[PDB]
């Protein structure tokens, strides 16, 4: 029941002159936003990524998120002009709010140097992260006391202005985000897990949302060596499933696939393996 | 982080019929990093992509698709060079 919306930063330095920013949106994990990075705007990528807020509340968002990485890839860089050969390196923000199931907010701020945890932000301070040292208790000495209301802002951001905005794209985005989306499924080969030995591979493409089920059966008894694969994404929202089941040659008759999910009401796909049993 | 590299077609692959082949690329670090899919061993220069993301434990993943016939004669695949690899990966699409 959770929900949750993140915006994402990935801010890659090559040396003291050159670096690279990316920023996008996310709705769990359906993008609703980009950032075009040279005119320095937000792209919304739905009709109804404005959520609920006004043209002037994403213009003044669109001027704090500007002036934001003003200070940013000029101050980092600054201080890593003295510390190069540490060149290249890569930051990630993540910064966001999570809704949960009473209604209850809550906000947070993740920044990691190089893949590691460099920082993060708890309650009105930010806080450096344990495993890192010196560098981490750095940032977070000059977050907290050389910069201004950068902290309450954040603050109010993550706070208040998140979880306003989330629940405004997930009501904007009603039809889109309750939408039902029947999956298609289909039998292949996997690669030979040994001789004398057959892989059976059942898809199951193109479902929504991502709570489905998949199992290789004989009649009614479920084989307990499916293998699920991860529920992988297709463009355009929605899924992707491999269920796989490894058989000895002589043993895959009267094995099928059984795919159950929501959009289908109860009418489960049901596919036989066929292999090379018909001639 | 080394790149994790899965291909598959978004519906059942059918010689004729058009189709989406999917490279889902992910748990890489750092960001940088060269995914290419390929037909008959050449770039295809029609393709889409994921902008960049990350997980909870910080690495990266990418989806990347472009439209495609499976055909008898033609190779299918992904190609991925990240600094974690001495050599491109190379996973072909089959079925
Ligand atoms: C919107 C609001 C946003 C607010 C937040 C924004 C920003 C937040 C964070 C910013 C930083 C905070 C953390 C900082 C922590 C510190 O702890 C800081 C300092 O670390 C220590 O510093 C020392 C500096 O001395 C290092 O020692 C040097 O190591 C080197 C190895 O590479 C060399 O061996 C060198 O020896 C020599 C040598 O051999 O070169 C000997 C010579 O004698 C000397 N020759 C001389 C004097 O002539 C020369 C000289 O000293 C150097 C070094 O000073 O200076 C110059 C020079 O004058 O030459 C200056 C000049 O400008 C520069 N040329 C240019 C064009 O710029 C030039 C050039 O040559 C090099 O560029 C290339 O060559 O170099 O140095 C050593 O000194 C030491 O290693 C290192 O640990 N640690 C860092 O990691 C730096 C920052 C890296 C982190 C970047 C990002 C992480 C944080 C991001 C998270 C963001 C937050 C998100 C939240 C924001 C929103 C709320
Ligand atoms: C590139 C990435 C873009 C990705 C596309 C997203 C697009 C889509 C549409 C997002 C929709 C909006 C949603 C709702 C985002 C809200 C919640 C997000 C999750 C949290 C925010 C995290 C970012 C890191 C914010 C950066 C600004 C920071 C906060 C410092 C700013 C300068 O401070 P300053 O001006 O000095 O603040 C100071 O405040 C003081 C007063 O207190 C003043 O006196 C000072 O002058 C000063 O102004
Ligand atoms: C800094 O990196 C950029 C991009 O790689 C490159 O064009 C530029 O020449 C580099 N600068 C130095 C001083 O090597
Ligand atoms: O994958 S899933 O089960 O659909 C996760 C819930 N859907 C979220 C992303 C799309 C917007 C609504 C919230
Ligand atoms: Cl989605």
């Amino acid at each position: 029941e959770h929900v949750s919306f993140h915006v994402i930063q990935i801010f890659s330095f090559v040396n003291q002159s050159w670096a690279r920013g990316q920023g996008s949106g996310w709705l769990d994990e359906l993008q609703t936003h980009g950032w075009d990075s040279e005119s320095g705007t937000i792209i919304f990528l739905h009709q109804w990524s404005k959520g609920q807020f006004s043209n002037e509340e994403l213009s003044d968002l669109e001027l704090l998120f500007r002036f934001y990485l003003f200070g940013l890839t000029r101050e980092i860089q600054d201080h890593a002009s003295q510390d190069y050969s540490k060149y290249p390196f890569e930051v990630q923000v993540k910064a966001g709010c999570e809704l949960h199931s009473g209604g209850s907010p809550e906000g947070f701020f993740q920044v990691a140097f190089n893949g590691l945890d460099l920082l993060s932000f708890q309650q009105t301070t930010w806080v450096p992260s344990p495993g890192c040292g010196s560098l981490a208790q750095s940032v977070c000495h000059l977050l907290n006391h050389q910069y201004e209301g950068v902290t309450e802002t954040v603050y109010n951001l993550i706070r208040s202005t998140c979880p306003r905005f989330l629940l405004g794209l997930l009501d904007a985005g009603k039809m889109y985000v309750h939408r039902q989306v029947r999956p298609e499924a289909w039998l292949s080969s996997g690669p030979s897990p040994g001789p004398g030995r057959l892989q059976l591979v059942c898809h199951v493409s193109g479902f929504y949302p991502k709570p489905v089920w998949v199992m290789w059966m004989r009649g009614e008894q479920e084989q307990q060596g499916t293998q699920l694969g991860d529920i992988l994404p297709n463009a355009n929202g929605t899924w992707y499933l491999r269920a796989t089941l490894d058989v000895a040659d002589g043993e895959a008759a009267g094995l099928s696939c059984r795919v159950k999910h929501s959009s289908l009401e109860g009418q489960d796909i049901i596919l036989y393996w066929r292999g090379s049993l018909v001639p | 982080r080394t790149p994790k590299i899965q291909v598959y077609s978004r519906h059942p692959a059918e010689n004729g019929k058009s189709n989406f082949l999917n490279c889902y690329v992910s748990g890489f670090h750092p960001s940088d990093i060269e995914v290419d899919l390929l037909k008959n061993g050449e770039r295809i220069e029609k393709v889409e992509h994921s902008d960049l993301s990350f997980s909870k434990d910080w690495s990266f993943y990418l989806l990347y698709y472009t439209e495609f016939t499976p055909t008898e004669k033609d190779e299918y695949a992904c190609r991925v060079n990240h600094v974690t690899l001495s050599q491109p990966k190379i996973v072909k699409w089959d079925r």
